[PDB]
């Protein structure tokens, strides 16, 4: 599930006229036409941060795993932190962080490689040229690792009792007797299959890894949210270019060329097409926006519901009869193992 | 309302220029006088505006008096003190109230602050004052009294005295955006600047004179270019100048003989240093811009003539050697050559 | 705004020029005004659907929570839902949850069969708790310590499969009348 | 002149970028250089026949951070995505476009990863957010005998589970809470 | 309640300059102002 986009502070002067004065004076008079866009584009970064927000932050205290790992015979070194990694992460975060890449990082501070670039500059430093910038998410990808692993911690060693109020501790032999209770078949059968039970959990765990390296492509939402953010990104860079139907494309040139009183018109004619241009631009970032808001409330929902308790509605938190779900962070996304 | 608006004012918090009395230099005057005075009845009494001060350019007269003003624009000589001593090619002449207050309430003490702000903008002499009975911090608005278009060139500002048998207060505006809070009843009780301090834009930004907790991103900021390089491209390949400026047996105007200019790049000064020359009338081309347009063919022709028919040759004449030898067109562009 | 004409009063700029000239100046002032009403109209449509969502939560939620209580977690407020009252405000309304969250606890002991003769012995509903010297049953989110009854603890098992299990003895009230 | 942010007019092409030595391969017949979005990257000197990039001068936001003007009036300021060594330079050289100047008291510098902030210094304790700066960090308005601190925010409380293979805990009351949605 | 609606295809070119090579040639100085379109008609189609 996708939870949130790249953050963006686009510009109006510094985009549409590259410092040349008498090019802002004449923007200046459409009123506060592009101050909307700002507003708007601030309001796009907070509801990012929001999302965050929501879908991990479910605990108010961090709990910590206790030192041994043997909870009845059950396997969560797959899941839970390796000391190991200087990141701190689990095999399965690494995976998926491995899995994915990023057109651009944003905490970078890129500028200063730019000019030491050598070969063609990039588009981090293309789209930096004309007033784009990505600013950095508020929290890093570093805590939300913690988080998640507060909440796997709490979830193998209370149940779900820390969801609702104090953490009380109970054995996971006794806890998965209770789960395997709600779906209506007695805690006897577990009793008797404890080992079984067991090994089939453990093999379970070890092929889903398998089924997540060798796939083309499994992580295909997130990779979507990011080329289409990058996407957009170059389509707006890419319309500076274009002439608009005036004599030239770059204001730089086009001053250099004419004088005022007659390249008022030119001026005017390339002030529109850049205005609407980064209309286009804001609007399609707006539709984007409240999809993923939409996305990372049904991902706050899911893991409230079935991570800190189980759910008796059928097909929710998968398929089958549900007894647990554990949580996985994932770049601009989270990831259940139901 | 919190009206925010963009024209040419004092810089807040900024210096200004704190004179004493008892020889009164002419200060500069850009984008604006600001002004300020404290006195117990009057000191001051007139003003001049201007470039040069003297009988060449036009300048400014205000000068008060005990009823009434003497608001001109005139072309003054010179008075080194009876203010003026020339009024050949002057007029704008205005009448008025005057522009000194002063009020006491049975005491000296009341030591009135008179606030000046005048400004030349598109022409149009706006006159502003305020008197309020080192320097006060509770605000003062101005009040304007005439609005006249005078139109003219203003450099330098200089101010008068008064006769006896601490002031000067004096600042400058500049094009800065100010955000100024009027009152129910439509005074000016209160105003804060947009550019001298970042609580200020802070507060600009949103309009409000009350900012709550929060981080609020305000403006953008830029590294302005350190200097200004320009580069093009490698020059070379000049022409046979000297091979036709020096050669040894120049043709009879009969027959004029023709040289064709192509492929080069022209080099002007060759034209400049050789010889005292005699004569160097250009007809379309300014002589010394010249090195700024660029030519697709050129000719030159050379031949020798007497001293008269050097000055004969000219666009529209008459003569032996104009229409029997060598004719040229009425609407030539070009440059002659006679030494 | 001017929108790059003459003047931004329609009125204005019509006692000043030839009417042909005039119509030219009149557009840019309409389609500056034009563009403006596209943006806000777009604007209200995005934000009415926003809205239009939180409408339908709030619905959702004044259906479960007020008609009925609900076991969705931190749904109906943080802790176990008891019950809930509307209330209402300017262009919104406003919920009063009532929920029960637990309190004081204290470590016990725990066992997950109780094998008396042979046969391990479970409760129907709760754990089984020993103080430190008697064993007993008990709810799970009240403590309410009760002696061991057949009534309580449902016999099937064999006494050797359970890892953890513990020993004591069971009652009956059946063999004592 | 290279290493500075210099107006250019490279044979008619206008603009301002930092300059500097490349290791492109221009092929002999080559003189302009451009990107996938087709903006003008490395220009081979006419003169010098040599390879030169050009990079935005220092295309950035401010923004000022403060907590409410009815309880104090101080400030500081945060340059967004750029190391502050450039932006410090600059304003030591006076070339910054903002014409306001915050102070710079050496305590007041703290390299973040959302650019870097001047105007606080920085504790190494951790706290509760209050003012959201950027990539882990928050300020906030503390009594020393007042001013305005960096640090890292606090994920919470830090507690332990007490995890035993045959111990449980059970409540003994219960308490009755009203909370509230709008 | 209502599923899926139906599936649009403009296309920009014929649209705006039926078939004349001027209003093309005119039309193709605005930029890539008409594959943005198309995009979004197909992906509200694969949505559908
Ligand atoms: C629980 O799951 C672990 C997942 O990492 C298993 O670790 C494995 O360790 C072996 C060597 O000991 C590696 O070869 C393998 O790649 C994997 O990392 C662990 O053995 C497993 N154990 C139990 C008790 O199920
Ligand atoms: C604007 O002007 C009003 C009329 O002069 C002021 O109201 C007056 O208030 C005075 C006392 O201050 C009364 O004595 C008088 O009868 C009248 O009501 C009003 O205050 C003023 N606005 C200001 C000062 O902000
Ligand atoms: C075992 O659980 C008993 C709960 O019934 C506790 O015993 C109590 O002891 C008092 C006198 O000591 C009796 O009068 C009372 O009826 C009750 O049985 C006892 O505290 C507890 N033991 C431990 C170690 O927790
Ligand atoms: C509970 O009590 C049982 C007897 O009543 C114990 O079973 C015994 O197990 C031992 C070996 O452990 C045998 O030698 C003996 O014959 C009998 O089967 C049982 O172990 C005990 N359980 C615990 C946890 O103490
Ligand atoms: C369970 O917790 C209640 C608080 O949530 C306790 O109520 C308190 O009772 C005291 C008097 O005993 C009052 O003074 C106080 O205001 C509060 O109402 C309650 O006693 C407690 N019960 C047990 C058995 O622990
Ligand atoms: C005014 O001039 C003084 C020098 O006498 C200078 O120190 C001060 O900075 C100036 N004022 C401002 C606002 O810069
Ligand atoms: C003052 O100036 C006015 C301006 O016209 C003039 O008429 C008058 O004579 C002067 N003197 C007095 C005493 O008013
Ligand atoms: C006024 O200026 C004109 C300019 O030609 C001049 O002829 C005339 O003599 C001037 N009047 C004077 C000097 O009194
Ligand atoms: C005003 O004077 C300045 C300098 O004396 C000069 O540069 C400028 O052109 C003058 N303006 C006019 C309108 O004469
Ligand atoms: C012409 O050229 C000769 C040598 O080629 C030189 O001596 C002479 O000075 C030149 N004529 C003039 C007028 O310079
Ligand atoms: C100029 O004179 C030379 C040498 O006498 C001759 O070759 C050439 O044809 C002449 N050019 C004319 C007459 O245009
Ligand atoms: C159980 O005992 C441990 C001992 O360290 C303690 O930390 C824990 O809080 C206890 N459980 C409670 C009080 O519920
Ligand atoms: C440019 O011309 C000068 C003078 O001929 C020469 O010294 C220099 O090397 C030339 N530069 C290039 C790159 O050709
Ligand atoms: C900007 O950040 C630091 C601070 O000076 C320095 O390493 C260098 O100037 C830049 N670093 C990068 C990675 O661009
Ligand atoms: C204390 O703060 C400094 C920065 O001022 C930091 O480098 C250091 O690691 C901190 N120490 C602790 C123990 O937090
Ligand atoms: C519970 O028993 C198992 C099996 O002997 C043991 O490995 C584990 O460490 C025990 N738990 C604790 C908390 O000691």
């Amino acid at each position: 599930l996708p939870v949130s986009m790249t953050k963006t502070s686009v510009d109006c002067t510094m985009y549409i006229c590259g410092d040349s004065t008498e090019c802002s004076n004449l923007l200046l008079q459409y009123g506060s036409f592009c101050t909307q866009l700002k507003r708007a584009l601030t309001g796009i970064a907070v509801e990012q941060d929001k999302n965050t927000q929501e879908v991990f932050a479910q605990v108010k205290q961090i709990y910590k795993t206790p030192p041994i790992k043997y909870f009845g015979g059950f396997n969560f070194s797959q899941i839970l932190p390796d000391p190991s990694k200087p990141s701190k992460r689990s095999p399965i975060e690494d995976l998926l962080f491995n899995k994915v890449t990023l057109a651009d990082a944003g905490f970078i501070k890129q500028y200063g490689d730019c000019l030491g670039d050598i070969a063609a500059r990039d588009l981090i430093c293309a789209q930096k040229f004309n007033g784009l910038t990505v600013l950095p998410p508020l929290l890093t990808d570093e805590m939300i690792a913690q988080y998640t692993s507060a909440l796997l911690a709490g979830t193998i060693t209370s149940g779900w009792t820390f969801g609702a109020g104090p953490a009380l501790q109970i054995p996971f032999p006794m806890q998965m007797a209770y789960r395997f209770n709600g779906i209506g078949v007695t805690q006897n059968v577990l009793y008797e299959n404890q080992k079984l039970i067991a090994n089939q959990f453990n093999s379970a765990i070890g092929k889903i890894q398998d089924s997540l390296f060798s796939t083309p492509s499994a992580l295909g939402k997130l990779q979507d949210v990011v080329n289409h953010n990058a996407q957009a990104l170059n389509t707006l860079v890419k319309q500076l270019s274009s002439k608009f139907g005036a004599i030239s494309s770059v204001l730089n040139d086009i001053l250099s060329r004419l004088d005022p009183p007659e390249a008022e018109v030119q001026i005017d004619r390339l002030i529109t097409g850049r205005l609407q241009s980064l209309q286009t631009y804001v609007t399609q970032q707006l539709i984007r926006a409240a999809e993923i808001r939409a996305s990372a409330n049904l991902a706050a929902t899911k893991m409230s519901e079935c991570v800190l308790g189980q759910s008796k509605r059928v097909d929710f938190c998968g398929k089958g009869y549900h007894l647990m779900s554990f949580p996985q962070s994932a770049p601009h996304g989270v990831v259940f193992l139901h | 309302v919190l009206h925010l608006t963009q024209d040419l004012f004092l810089p807040f918090f900024s210096n200004v220029t704190w004179f004493h009395a008892i020889d009164n230099p002419v200060l500069p005057f850009n984008d604006g006088v600001y002004f300020a005075s404290t006195e117990k009845s009057n000191i001051i009494r007139g003003w001049i505006f201007g470039t040069t001060l003297d009988s060449k350019t036009q300048s400014l007269l205000i000068v008060n008096n005990a009823t009434n003003v003497f608001i001109k624009v005139c072309e003054f000589q010179f008075c080194n003190d009876g203010v003026y001593s020339s009024a050949n090619n002057c007029t704008f002449e205005y009448v008025s109230q005057p522009f000194l207050m002063d009020l006491e309430g049975k005491q000296g003490n009341f030591k009135n602050l008179r606030e000046f702000v005048f400004k030349n903008i598109d022409g149009y002499f706006k006159i502003y004052s305020k008197h309020t009975p080192d320097f006060p911090q509770g605000f003062s608005a101005l009040e304007p009294l005439v609005d006249l278009p005078i139109g003219i060139n203003i450099t330098r500002f200089q101010t008068l005295l008064a006769l006896n048998r601490a002031d000067y207060y004096v600042g400058y505006l500049q094009p800065r955006t100010f955000l100024l809070k009027y009152n129910e009843n439509g005074t000016i009780t209160d105003a804060v600047d947009c550019a001298l301090d970042p609580l200020s834009e802070t507060k600009c930004t949103l309009k409000s004179f009350t900012v709550e907790k929060g981080i609020y991103q305000t403006s953008n900021f830029r590294v302005q270019p350190t200097e200004s390089i320009v580069r093009f491209p490698n020059v070379t390949n000049l022409c046979p100048f000297h091979e036709v400026f020096n050669a040894t047996r120049f043709a009879s105007v009969y027959a004029w003989n023709r040289t064709r200019i192509s492929n080069c790049v022209a080099d002007y000064s060759v034209l400049y240093n050789f010889a005292p020359f005699f004569a160097f009338k250009c007809y379309g081309v300014s002589p010394t811009k010249l090195n700024d347009l660029c030519f697709t063919n050129v000719y030159a022709d050379s031949f020798v003539i007497k001293g008269n028919e050097v000055s004969q040759i000219a666009p529209g004449q008459t003569g032996n050697i104009a229409d029997y030898n060598y004719k040229l067109p009425d609407d030539f562009t070009g440059c002659v050559i006679a030494w | 705004s001017k929108f790059g004409a003459i003047s931004s009063v329609l009125n204005d700029i019509l006692s000043r020029l030839d009417p042909p000239e005039a119509e030219v100046q009149i557009d840019r002032l309409i389609t500056g005004r034009l563009q403006s009403l596209q943006t806000y109209v777009t604007q209200q449509l995005i934000r009415a659907a926003e809205i239009r969502a939180s409408a339908n939560l709030a619905a959702t939620k004044m259906s479960e929570c007020v008609l009925g209580q609900s076991k969705r977690v931190d749904f109906c407020g943080k802790g176990y839902h008891l019950m809930s009252f509307p209330q209402s405000a300017p262009h919104g309304v406003v919920f009063l949850h009532v929920t029960y969250v637990p309190a004081q606890e204290k470590n016990f002991t725990t066992a997950p069969a109780i094998c008396h003769d042979g046969k391990a012995h479970f409760p129907r509903e709760g754990v089984f708790v020993s103080n430190g010297t008697h064993w007993f049953v008990t709810q799970r989110n009240f403590y309410e310590p009760q002696i061991i009854t057949t009534d309580n603890t449902f016999v099937s098992g064999n006494c050797d499969v359970v890892i953890g299990i513990v020993n004591n003895t069971v009652y009956d009230p059946l063999q004592l009348e | 002149v290279k290493n500075k942010c210099v107006n250019f007019n490279f044979n008619g092409l206008t603009g301002t970028g930092v300059l500097t030595k490349s290791n492109k391969k221009f092929l002999p017949f080559q003189q302009f250089g451009r990107d996938i979005v087709d903006t003008t990257d490395a220009v081979r000197d006419p003169q010098t026949l040599e390879i030169l990039d050009i990079t935005p001068c220092s295309f950035g936001g401010v923004s000022v951070i403060t907590p409410g003007t009815n309880t104090s009036n101080q400030v500081a300021v945060l340059y967004q995505g750029v190391n502050c060594t450039e932006v410090s330079v600059a304003i030591h050289a006076d070339q910054l476009t903002p014409t306001w100047r915050v102070y710079s008291t050496g305590s007041n510098v703290f390299q973040t990863r959302a650019g870097c902030l001047i105007g606080a210094e920085y504790v190494n304790n951790s706290y509760e957010c209050d003012i959201p700066i950027g990539a882990g960090i928050c300020a906030s308005y503390q009594t020393q005998s007042q001013s305005i601190i960096a640090y890292t925010m606090s994920l919470g409380a830090e507690n332990s589970v007490a995890y035993s293979n045959n111990s449980i805990a059970i409540p003994t009351n219960f308490t009755i809470s009203v909370t509230t949605e709008i």
